[PDB]
């Protein structure tokens, strides 16, 4: 329930920000922890899967410009972003892909 | 918006649904809709099921002595989601929200089934409630009978009620001649939670004998029928007054009477609105059903009557229904200003 | 001949019942909430105690020579002692199957039990009721050294007459009344609408004969040796042995526990030892 | 607690404009927010009790929506008779707060007021008519001079169950005669701080929906 | 004959 949310930052276009999400309480183990991103008066909406297992799942507007990782051993987990479009600008939020943790307040990325 | 998520323990198998009431109509009730989202992996070797049970908890200090679970069940129904009719508004847009790991499920309660009535937990009586408890429970299996743990389920727990009609009811009244003429009525049948109770007791005494007081008691019928049928009275308000009619005289009064939980918070048998945690509710709903008894209609029928008594004994009754008016929003279900 | 399968069967019995009798008294006086049929469990647990306290006595009392080989030390404190515990458990046996017989159609209110007070002052009166049967001791026991061995035995119609009195106690109040309630309950015998679980079916027919394989040997057994003695004598028939009745008297009176509490709610308490939010939706 | 913000203080505009009054709460509360104009010298009045529900009767102009914590009310017209103060609401716990105030540029009747000095003792009454206590609600919210609307105590009776703030407690007490149907507050040891207009509000027992109907005023001067 | 007496917990 800690939901520590890093990485955001101003940035003009095409400059990765290396977001970081870190959870405090029951262990990842094996359930899929997924990113979304609001953008501005929008809604929720998913960006990675990021499963157990090496299966990664983009959106539309997503598919072969991001990267995602994730780190098992501080329980964490990290998004990779190149060529940013200036229609990127939103709060990204990390959660579990079945949406059970609560919706910590999450960092500001502005392109 | 503002749909209700329930999320089990482990980081899956989550179910939303559109709202935690269903209101019980004479004939159709309204399926109970939702969408019950699962990870891609975890069911790759499984398929989803959900299950509604419509429990009858009715076991004091929930303790089992000899097998006794008390845990009778009046309708079970089983969906398969992960392998019908066209999926409803509010399911649509849960699956275009959640995404396309969002596999619906509905359901469809067959009429006259008791609504979700609890007993008050007075003296002792540690543990749940006695009364009917529906309930939707969601979980990963691949035969319908290998035993499920809660941590890897969802047990989220839905309620449903039943609103007062729009066409108000028949003026109630009763007589009694026997030893005394006696005639009472009521203002109106439709009666709303905390609105009061105007009764008249126009009375007009013949014999010799004279009334010294005279008793206005509410009761509230408990009919509790699972193996046999009972006919409980459980007092809610009381009118106690002094008033003395002479004899060849009549006297007419418009005694009035409310009920409420601040009061009857130690008695025994009463029956409660339908509880989702330990909050407290008010008053039990009047439950109202359609025409030829509904067969035995096994559960808790919860019905007001309203009686006036002589002390010299020649008493009447007279049914009403006490019930919600249709809610505009939606009924939150909890004590708004909590704690 | 049996009296080795008669000490195997004190040893599984102590075995078996005083962890499932410490774990049910503390399970029910610590975590579970005072309630009638809470007290019922408790204070069958207190009787098993008792009644296991003199089994380590009993086992040197049915070693070798089948005799008491503590000499004196006042037996009849002891003896009293562990048929005062018999009776307190068959008769919290009967009070439990007649309560039960009350829970089914729960929602009654029948005789108003429910009090703890009326829980208490019955079981007071159970205690004191037991107290006066188990009274008597010293009126009839005496120690002899007979064939180089010392006994605590009993002491021409007082003895009939207490025999018949103790198996009548024995019988008509518990087996009579579980006939009645749990027999007349599980096979469609008398009022049947109550329908009744699998479970359930099963735990009262093992209740059931758990009680009667160990209970009625017993007091048969004592029967005939009430009406074969005072004719023909008692080397020849040979009741030397036949502990067995009492081997079953402590199997059953360390089986109860487990049947009674340790089931359904406890099973998985001992195996062991979110909130609703809301979501997002475009109109 | 919860401590209730509104980011504008001050805002000037024109008739014919679609102006946003925006109002951000602490912690994560659900829909239960209230939206209330207070006319200068008068009562205030509801105007939305769901933050997305319209009250029946006010305009169908006035608009609220949520987003996370970020109850907003939009108008979209000013109208010459809407120049007053907004007040964001919250009640979903039993310190129920009221926002600072924005400024734009069946009845209740009181009885009481006057000097007491610090140490009196007064009895506020509230003739309440054309609804029941037991279906109903009675809360009792202060309105020091110059600042924003605060909670003090309020009585429920077909619960009995009575609610204090935490700066009355004990100090202040509260009750409700069903036969009179009728709400009296008496207070003991008023001290400097407690002087302020008192609101005699009603609210509807079962799923409380904001405060329906308030008072007139009887302000207390130490 | 000299059952007179008990070897049981009675």
């Amino acid at each position: 329930v800690q939901l520590q949310e890093s990485g955001g930052g101003l940035v003009q276009a095409g400059g990765s920000l290396r977001l970081s999400c870190v959870v405090s309480g029951f262990f990842f183990d094996t359930v899929t922890m997924a990113w979304y991103r609001r953008a501005p008066g929008k809604h929720r909406e998913l960006v990675a899967s990021a499963t157990a297992g090496g299966t990664t799942t983009y959106a539309d507007s997503v598919k072969d410009r991001f990267t995602i990782s994730r780190d098992n051993a501080k329980n964490t987990v990290y998004l990779q972003m190149n060529s940013l479009k200036p229609e990127d600008t939103a709060v990204y939020y990390c959660n579990t892909f079945v949406r059970s943790l609560s919706w910590g307040q999450g960092t500001q990325v502005t392109v | 918006t503002r749909v209700f998520k329930k999320a089990s323990p482990n980081g899956k198998l989550t179910v939303y649904l559109g709202k935690r009431d269903f209101v019980d109509h004479i004939d159709l009730v309204d399926p109970v809709d939702g969408v019950v989202l699962v990870d891609p992996e975890y069911l790759k070797e499984r398929r989803v099921y959900v299950t509604l049970t419509a429990a009858f908890r009715y076991g004091r200090e929930d303790l089992d002595v000899l097998g006794l679970t008390f845990r009778k069940d009046l309708f079970v129904a089983n969906v398969q989601s992960f392998p019908k009719k066209p999926l409803t508004r509010l399911q649509e847009r849960l699956i275009k929200k959640l995404g396309e790991h969002a596999y619906p499920f509905t359901f469809e309660i067959p009429p006259n089934l008791p609504s979700s009535v609890t007993l008050q937990p007075g003296p002792e009586d540690t543990g749940k409630a006695i009364g009917v408890d529906y309930e939707v429970k969601a979980f990963v299996a691949e035969n319908l009978e290998e035993k499920i743990h809660k941590r890897n389920s969802v047990r989220l727990v839905i309620e449903k009620v039943q609103y007062a009609p729009e066409r108000p009811g028949p003026q109630p009244t009763a007589e009694t001649t026997r030893q005394l003429h006696l005639e009472a009525s009521l203002d109106k049948e439709i009666y709303y939670h905390g609105e009061p109770i105007s009764v008249n007791v126009h009375v007009t005494n013949n014999t010799n004998k004279t009334v010294k007081k005279i008793k206005i008691s509410v009761r509230q019928y408990a009919d509790i029928v699972l193996f046999n049928t009972a006919q409980y009275k459980v007092p809610v308000a009381m009118e106690e007054a002094d008033d003395t009619v002479a004899p060849s005289s009549t006297f007419s009064k418009v005694y009035t009477l409310t009920p409420f939980l601040a009061n009857n918070r130690e008695k025994r048998g009463l029956a409660l609105d339908g509880k989702l945690k330990h909050e407290d509710t008010n008053l039990a709903s009047s439950t109202l059903l359609r025409e030829g008894a509904n067969r035995e209609i096994l559960g808790i029928i919860v019905s007001y009557k309203v009686k006036v008594k002589l002390v010299v004994d020649v008493a009447v009754e007279l049914p009403f229904t006490l019930m919600h008016p249709k809610p505009k929003e939606e009924p939150p279900h909890r004590e708004v200003p909590e704690n | 001949v049996v009296h080795w399968v008669s000490l195997v069967l004190y040893c599984l019995a102590f075995v078996l019942g005083i962890p499932g009798n410490a774990i049910v008294i503390w399970f029910t006086g610590f975590k579970w909430k005072k309630t009638v049929t809470t007290l019922w469990f408790l204070n069958l647990a207190i009787a098993d105690f008792i009644f296991l306290l003199f089994l380590p006595l009993y086992i040197s009392y049915v070693a070798m020579n089948f005799h008491w080989p503590f000499g004196i030390w006042l037996c009849k404190a002891n003896s009293f002692t562990a048929q005062l515990n018999m009776f307190a458990s068959v008769f919290f046996l009967t009070v439990i199957s007649l309560d039960h017989y009350i829970h089914l159609i729960h929602p009654v209110l029948s005789h108003r039990h429910r009090t703890l007070k009326n829980s208490l002052i019955v079981i007071i009166f159970i205690w004191l009721l037991a107290s006066l049967i188990g009274g008597p001791a010293l009126y009839f026991r005496d120690t002899v050294e007979f064939n180089n061995h010392t006994l605590c035995y009993n002491n021409l119609i007082r003895h009939h007459v207490l025999t018949w009195v103790k198996f009548i106690i024995g019988y008509l109040f518990p087996l009579l009344t579980m006939s009645i309630c749990y027999l007349c309950l599980i096979f469609k015998v008398k009022k049947r609408s109550i329908l009744i679980s699998s479970r359930h079916f099963w735990t009262i027919l093992v209740v059931v004969v758990a009680f009667v394989v160990c209970w009625t040997p017993y007091h048969l057994f004592s029967i005939w040796e009430l009406t074969i003695h005072h004719n023909s004598y008692s080397h020849h028939v040979m009741q030397a042995g036949i502990p067995l009745s009492t081997g079953l008297a402590f199997l059953n009176s360390c089986l109860n526990p487990i049947l009674y509490v340790l089931i359904s709610k406890k099973f998985q308490a001992r195996f062991r030892s979110c909130t609703t939010a809301s979501s997002s939706l475009a109109k | 607690d919860i401590q209730m913000t509104q980011s504008p203080s001050s805002l000037s505009a024109s008739v014919g404009d679609r102006v946003t009054i925006t109002c951000r709460a602490s912690q994560s509360v659900s829909s239960a927010v209230a939206w209330y104009q207070q006319k200068p010298g008068k009562a205030p009045k509801l105007l939305i009790y769901s933050a997305s529900s319209l009250y029946s009767g006010v305009p169908s102009r006035f608009s609220g929506s949520r987003s996370g914590t970020d109850f907003t009310l939009t108008i979209s017209s000013l109208q010459p008779e809407d120049f007053a103060t907004y007040y964001c609401q919250q009640y979903k716990y039993v310190p129920v707060t009221f926002g600072q105030g924005t400024k734009v540029e069946v009845q209740l009747v009181e009885s009481g007021g006057g000097l007491v000095q610090p140490g009196g003792s007064l009895r506020l009454s509230c003739a309440a008519s054309g609804f029941n206590v037991y279906s109903s609600s009675i809360h009792w919210v202060r309105q020091a001079p110059g600042k924003g609307l605060e909670w003090v105590a309020s009585i429920s009776s077909y619960y009995g169950y009575t609610y204090y703030a935490d700066s009355v407690k004990g100090r202040f007490t509260i009750s409700a005669d069903t036969s009179k149907n009728t709400a009296y507050l008496q207070m003991n040891s008023l001290r400097a701080e407690d002087t302020a207009v008192y609101y005699c509000a009603r609210s509807r027992q079962f799923w409380y929906s904001g405060l329906d109907y308030w008072g007139q005023g009887t302000l207390v001067t130490v | 004959f000299y059952f007179p007496g008990q070897f049981a917990f009675s």
